[PDB]
């Protein structure tokens, strides 16, 4: 069953979606979402 | 001069101010889902 969520999609060089993450699943996914990236460097990050 | 005074005086210097963070989705919208959407167009400004 689908739910209303925000998700981040990564498009490759060819335009296909690979390796999406679900924001507001865990706070690590949330700071991935707010960084617009799938690599998170070491440190402290404020979330909502 | 034939004498002297040993003077101790204070100098007050500010060093740090209060650190703060802002949740935009909490400030701009109270808990409105209708306001949480249409705020997605302004997410870059809040990350800034
Ligand atoms: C894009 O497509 C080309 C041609 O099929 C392929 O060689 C290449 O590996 C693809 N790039 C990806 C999957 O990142
Ligand atoms: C210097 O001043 C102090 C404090 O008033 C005093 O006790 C002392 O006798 C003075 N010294 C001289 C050489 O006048």
């Amino acid at each position: 069953h689908l739910k209303r969520r925000t998700m981040m999609f990564k498009y490759d060089e060819n335009g296909t979606i690979v390796d999406a993450i679900d924001c507001a699943l865990d706070p690590l996914s949330e700071t991935k979402c707010t960084l617009r990236s799938f690599i998170v460097e070491k440190g402290i990050y404020q979330t909502s | 001069p034939t004498n002297f005074t040993i003077s101790v005086t204070t100098e007050v210097m500010p060093v740090s101010m209060t650190k703060t963070s802002v949740d935009c989705t909490m400030y701009i919208c109270g808990d409105s889902v209708e306001c949480s959407t249409l705020l997605l167009q302004y997410g870059s400004f809040c990350t800034q």
